[PDB]
């Protein structure tokens, strides 16, 4: 009946046993093992960085 | 969003919620003429008579 006013909110999550990944892919979908960015032209056939 | 005084997310309350249901605290209150005095005196000091 006499909740304090003006309060403010505050939102987290918890992933436990989860090890986010990012996929190797154009789309981001699974259409193979072999990704279809590792067969590409661009990248089997080069030499690139990483940072 | 507003969720009104009718919102009350748990049951018990959370506010001495330890002490049983009939229990008054240390008060003074009035009955018609004069004020009745209900008391607990945990902690005690020294006195020598005519305190």
């Amino acid at each position: 009946r006499n909740a304090v006013p003006n309060q403010v909110t505050e939102r987290k999550f918890l992933v436990d046993r989860y090890l986010w990944q990012i996929p190797f892919s154009s789309n981001f979908l699974n259409m193979g093992t072999l990704t279809d960015l590792g067969q590409n032209v661009m990248y089997a056939n080069s030499s690139h960085s990483l940072n | 969003l507003d969720r009104g005084p009718s919102f009350k997310p748990y049951g018990g309350t959370a506010y001495n919620p330890l002490a049983p249901k009939s229990a008054p605290i240390n008060s003074a209150f009035t009955v018609g003429n004069d004020t009745h005095f209900v008391a607990q005196l945990p902690q005690t000091y020294a006195a020598g008579g005519t305190g």
